[PDB]
């Protein structure tokens, strides 16, 4: 019995090919595997499985609200188009007509209101918003009017009557206690809640379809499916169309397109060198700066400037780039060499891009200085970038796909259960200094309640905010006492965050459409601004369980079940302990390399194994594996599989095996 | 009868089917493939732009590789030249290169400036002959033993040589004869392909596989699928490729396939006779020698066994493979990659050095139903290698200590940007399949 | 260079330190050559500059002292140019090479007015390339520590910013030792154990004493044996180093 | 209005024309070989600084 | 060096092998490489089997 050492270098995950010397290529030999020198080179997180997918609440916008279904009648062959329109999260009122002889008011909206589904298949016109009372959690108001002189007003959806696609009737008596003046020229906002889950959105679309068509979301599969409901006997579904919502729900074999993606760096997270929980939190909070941080740069004159970035949520890389650009140009005072800072998307990508710093003259970015901001936020290495007029980040960063995160997350492992928890931080209200009020819009500079420094607010167009008189400073506040603007309303003052086309988007400048009050008397004074915190849903799948989430870290590794996990309070907890430990590796022959190998070892799936490599070098030697070869062997291929069935990653490590052959 | 796979069908995976016993013999076998229609969207407009990379026409790696060989022959300021001036300088340098290497007379520069009229819109398409390219390898198994193996490259070579006039597989495999505009048109909608699997039993009715005589063996087809990244070409590098109906990024689970088998039902007397005495069938098996090429002189050691009827060989440039042109067996600038070849048995010339045209055109003219349109070379030991039932010559490679195919390739073949070009050699060999007591081996 | 192991990935990093500019006291200027004594920017003590003939340096007016500087305030020579002042480090055949004496060919300016004053001198920092090979992978790098031990691939790894990081974690742990017979000591030994290369093994010694006892190995000898030779190989195929340690083995023979 | 710059050592900027090729400026190729922003050539001793 | 050789001769460094190799480029059809000489650079690049 000659023993032969075989050495191989893996060119592919999970597969090694070995050449048998011609001296041994005789027919009908048993090979005993004596030992494997296994490299244990597979990372806890590999570049092939480093994604986590999550979402907050689903906002309905003018571009993402409609699903159309073409139905064909089975008897006549006639074609009927069926449109579901979902109500907008925020819709502006453009006119309020005064009282017909019956005391009804007509409210005219900027966009089609979507409150009434057209009567179809002999059904009456259905109020879609009336169904929100049964779909949303208890205490969620189905509908709010903003701009009442008395504050925000919850209105029963059943009090609305259809007038046309852009206008609704309501009895003045239903709203009389609250309607005392819409200001001349700003008629306020219609507000509906954002959807906590795809399942709740599918129930509203089903109701807007008068249950002629049923939309169901399967959380275990992370898939939306459409079925014929009450029209199933009379009509066939021919096709589906619609806006960005229809494409998002159905365009990817029912997988929702609005999942935010984080990429975790490949590495060892089981040995305590890298903290996976902190890394997930850092990647979810990519556009949140916890503390005031400095960018250090030097111009051609040899003068070094320090630029202090405001703390808070920038929301998008473009808002961050623009803030850096603005602050660099203000600090350098030099109109002759304007610094330009931009985020640039990669060709063919909608959401991956790089930071680019440009000036007319050469300048240096001092990112190797310990007082500088962590350059990894900007995708740069922590080294000084010198002697160029242009710098582009080495690393690709992800911009938000739909809506930037309104939450900031902590990710921690629960002591004693070892369960991962993804929890939103307590959202702190911001103080806003009143800069001006014109045309129903209040202009505010947002500041940190503790320090009084500028604070990036993370709010976006169509966000609904609550306005209060300046709240007492938090315990341990170091900032100066702020003079509060005092206002009183019967109900909560709400406002809608609006874009202003005329002002540079400083991430600390906040513009809000607000009820007509004496806001001009408050110029220079402060108010407190709060916004609602969103739920979180996390989509996690083990390898091969879902075709869209194939590059996911794995549900089982993070202690999750395969599917969508939702936290209504912005907190999701794993069902099981986190398991990042190296796992056993099943070693088998690749089918078709041999017409017949007998083994005594089988895995749980009945697959023939040569051996099982232990999780680590300390667990003992690799078990001996007897293999019988029925034919003359010139070459054989070995397959190395993880217990999840994924291919083992050799990371360019070599492997050596010792086989003893019978005579 | 159409039958689903026993395992999931996906790009880059291996799938198998256990063939049903719905008649007494198995005759024809087709892989029915369903490919979705393709659409494209800009990466900037896509909510999830992360997809596998595809070959793109704005990054023509094959044209860049061809330009790299003529760079030493460019006279003047190439780096600073206008685009139209660079195209002129490349065409002049091609004349200087071809004069120096081949003593070629210069072509008029205007005759080398072939604009392929590419459409001024965004598209993606399935690669040429996608029905063959999808089948990286298929194995016909009986009782767990592999009876025969076929490869994508072999299927294409077999259709080039044995494909009869008026019965070419064009539509059935998604082949347009390198007309990109027809591939684009076909790729906008769902495609249904019927790829014939040319097993020994599909070649003649008397060779139909006797299911009744093999009752105690499972019959299986195993298929190794091509990776999705290799199956698609796009107009531009920054495009995302979408499933045309579902409006989602194209993914590995969008491959659908089934097996269409023709069963033969026999009269009871013939069925009983065949069950009692199926005896032996003469079979043709396929063997492969696959080699990387990094030099203009290549020796392939053909470790094939049994009575070999014939062999095929051809080369693929790395640049053609990387461009997604998987069945482009041409050399540099579309030339013949082989200058000459010699066949040696035990270091003695069985065929002395012959030019490429002899191995490609004379061998095809003598022994095959068709001449190949691509640079496929053959050599037959058989007078009629396409006759599946009448042996007409062979060389027994299991009795030769060495069989060497020595190739002289074109200049700079396997150099620089073409390092790791591929040599394919396929052989057809006789064996015997025996049926006894409900078993086959 | 700093060399450190990256926390949580266990990857070795060979990183250049931030190159600190040096202050140079102007001693003299003659024939286009500026003579400087180099000093530490923090302490003001003499500092060896590491620069050599043909090094290209940038000259600036004295930069502000670093944070936490303990040295006395230095009087800076002020000069202005439209572009960066560069100079070439030159040898001076007439001066003893004190590693704190720096001579630079510089543009003709009023440098003689700066005698006794200070300027700041900076030089570009280089990239790094590291060549690492496992035993037997390269004939020239045969005595290399091994690419795989340091988490590197076999070959050259280049860091354009003077920073190179290993692809994998560092693995310095003791590895298993393959035990085999030396070929030609025996005409035929049958074993049931083979390594990954198809080499016949007697046994595999574990990485350490704590991993368990050495597996039993059955060997059949076809001939009368007066002597045998054992080969002990690491998993990389390198010979095991006994470091003058003795080894004892127990064999049971059939009757 | 041309200036001649005379160097201490052979400048090596121009490769001799060979095999029917024109004289090639070797330093002109540094723009495509070196990382972006590396100056292919600098003159030192300008009264205005480096050029 | 390849550009200074007008691409008549190609110098390539293989980082995995840590070896420099020289090949005939545009002169491959007309000329044969007889020998290589030069200063300390030629010896440094080619004197140790390309190391």
């Amino acid at each position: 019995m000659p023993s032969i050492a075989f050495s191989g270098i893996s060119t592919k995950p999970g597969e090694l090919e070995f050449h048998v010397p011609s001296v041994l290529s005789k027919h009908n030999r048993a090979g005993l595997l004596k030992s494997i020198d296994f490299p244990y080179s597979q990372r806890t997180i590999e570049s092939s499985w480093n994604k986590l997918h999550y979402m907050e609440s689903i906002r309905i916008t003018p571009e993402s609200r409609s699903v159309s279904v073409l139905l064909t009648d089975k008897e006549s062959g006639d074609r009927v188009e069926m449109l579901a329109m979902v109500p907008l999260t925020t819709n502006k009122i453009i006119e309020i007509s005064t009282a017909t002889t019956d005391g009804t008011i007509i409210l005219v909206t900027e966009e089609p209101h979507g409150f009434f589904a057209p009567g179809c298949f002999g059904k009456e016109v259905r109020n879609v918003i009336s169904s929100y009372k049964s779909i949303f959690p208890h205490g969620t108001p189905p509908f709010i009017l903003i701009h009442g002189s008395n504050g925000s007003v919850q209105v029963d959806p059943a009090l609305f009557e259809y007038n046309d696609e852009y206008s609704v009737k309501i009895k003045y008596t239903a709203i009389r206690t609250e309607f005392k003046l819409f200001g001349k020229g700003d008629h306020g906002w219609m507000v509906t809640p954002e959807f906590p889950t795809i399942s709740m959105l599918c129930q509203v679309i089903t109701n807007a379809m008068n249950s002629a068509i049923i939309f169901n979301h399967d959380d275990p599969a992370a898939r939306t499916r459409m079925y014929p409901g009450t029209c199933s006997n009379t009509h066939v579904i021919e096709s589906v169309s619609g806006d960005s919502l229809a494409k998002a729900l159905l365009g990817y074999d029912g997988v929702y397109a609005g999942w935010e993606e984080i990429t975790i760096p490949a590495g060892m997270y089981c040995y305590g060198e890298l903290d996976l929980s902190k890394m997930i939190a850092a990647k979810m909070n990519r556009w949140h700066i916890d503390r005031e941080s400095s960018i250090i740069f030097r111009g051609v004159s040899g003068y070094t400037w320090n630029v202090t970035l405001p703390s808070g949520n920038y929301g998008t890389p473009e808002k961050l780039a623009h803030c850096i650009q603005h602050m660099m140009n203000m600090t350098a005072k030099n109109r002759k060499n304007p610094y330009c800072v931009r985020f640039t998307l990669n060709e063919g990508s909608s959401h991956r891009g790089k930071f680019v710093f440009v000036a007319a003259e050469p300048f240096d970015l001092l990112f190797g200085d310990d007082e500088s901001i962590d350059p990894s936020i900007l995708g740069f290495e922590p080294v000084d970038h010198i002697g160029r007029n242009s710098y582009m980040s080495e690393n690709d960063l992800g911009a938000p796909l739909m809506k930037p995160n309104c939450n900031v997350y902590d990710v921690d492992e629960i002591p004693g259960t070892h369960q991962i928890r993804i929890g939103r931080r307590t959202r702190l209200a911001v103080d806003g200094k009143i800069r001006g009020y014109s045309g129903g819009t209040l202009r505010l500079n947002t500041v940190n309640r503790t320090t009084g420094a500028p604070k990036c607010h993370g709010m976006n167009k169509g966000d609904v905010v609550t306005l209060t008189t300046v709240m007492p400073a938090p315990d341990g506040a170091t900032g100066t006492k702020r003079e509060g603007f005092t206002f009183r309303a019967k109900n909560k003052i709400m406002g809608v965050v609006v874009a202003d086309e005329n002002e540079n988007p400083d991430a600390s400048s906040l513009h809000v459409s607000v009820p007509s009050m004496s806001w001009t008397l408050g110029i220079g004074s402060y108010i407190t601004i709060d916004s609602q915190a969103a739920p979180i849903s996390v989509a996690l799948f083990d390898p091969g369980k879902n075709q869209f989430f194939r590059d996911s870290i794995g549900a089982s590794r993070l202690g999750f079940s395969n599917g969508v996990s939702t936290g209504q309070h912005g907190v999701v907890v794993s069902q099981c302990a986190v398991n990042l430990e190296p796992r056993t590796v099943d070693v088998s022959f690749i089918e078709g390399s041999m017409t017949s190998a007998s083994t005594e070892m089988y895995n749980q799936n009945g697959k023939s194994l040569i051996t099982q490599v232990p999780s680590d070098r300390s667990s003992g030697p690799v078990p001996q594996g007897m293999v019988r070869f029925n034919n003359a062997l010139q070459q054989f291929k070995l397959e190395f599989t993880n217990p999840d069935g994924s291919p083992y990653h050799f990371n360019h490590a070599s492997l050596s095996l010792l086989m003893e052959f019978d005579d | 009868i159409n039958q689903p796979f026993t395992t999931q069908v996906q790009f880059g995976a291996e799938s198998h089917i256990t063939v049903n016993r719905q008649g007494d013999l198995l005759s024809w076998m087709y892989l029915k493939i369903v490919l979705p229609g393709l659409k494209v969207q800009n990466q900037a407009d896509t909510v999830q732009p992360t997809q596998q990379s595809f070959a793109s026409l704005d990054n023509d790696v094959a044209a860049q590789a061809d330009v790299s060989h003529v760079l030493p022959y460019i006279e003047g300021a190439y780096t600073e030249a206008s685009l139209n001036t660079k195209e002129q300088l490349i065409a002049e340098a091609k004349n200087s290169y071809e004069a120096a290497k081949y003593n070629a007379a210069p072509l008029p520069v205007a005759a080398q400036m072939q604009s392929t009229e590419m459409p001024d819109f965004d598209y993606a398409y399935w690669t040429e002959a996608i029905g063959f390219h999808l089948i990286k390898r298929a194995e016909f198994k009986v009782g767990g033993a592999t009876i025969d193996t076929i490869w994508s490259e072999l299927l294409f070579a077999m259709e080039e040589l044995m494909g009869r006039a008026g019965r070419r597989l064009t539509e059935t495999i998604g082949r347009t004869l390198r007309r990109p505009t027809e591939l684009m048109k076909a790729s906008r909608q769902e495609q249904i392909l019927y790829v014939p699997l040319p097993w020994y039993f599909t070649k003649h009715p008397s060779l139909a596989f006797p299911l009744v005589a093999a009752t105690y063996h499972n019959i299986q087809l195993w298929v190794q699928w091509a990776q999705l990244n290799s199956c698609i070409i796009k107009s531009r590098s920054n495009l995302v490729v979408l499933h045309a109906e579902r409006n989602v990024p194209i993914s590995d689970d969008h491959l659908r396939a089934s097996l269409e088998c023709t069963y033969v039902h026999l009269e009871a007397a013939e069925r009983d006779a065949l069950t009692a005495n199926a005896g032996t069938q003469l079979i043709v098996q396929h063997q492969a020698h696959l080699q990387q090429v990094s030099s203009n002189n290549v020796t392939a050691r053909l470790n094939f066994n049994f009575p070999v009827l014939e062999f095929y060989y051809f080369l693929r440039r790395k640049a053609n493979k990387d461009a997604g042109d998987h069945f482009n067996f041409s050399g540099i600038g579309g030339r013949d990659p082989v200058v000459s070849a010699e066949l040696l048995f035990n270091n003695t010339a069985r065929v002395t050095q012959k030019p490429a045209v002899w191995w490609r055109a004379v061998q095809a003219l003598q022994f095959h139903s068709s001449a190949p349109l691509t640079n496929i070379y053959s050599y037959s030991f058989s007078l009629s290698p396409e006759d599946p039932i009448t042996p007409s010559g062979s060389a027994n490679f299991s009795r030769l200590d060495s069989v060497e195919l020595a190739l002289t390739l074109q200049d700079d073949f396997g150099a620089a940007h073409d390092a790791n070009s591929e040599l394919f050699v396929f052989a057809r060999s006789y064996n015997i399949l025996k049926f006894t007591n409900g078993l086959a081996g």
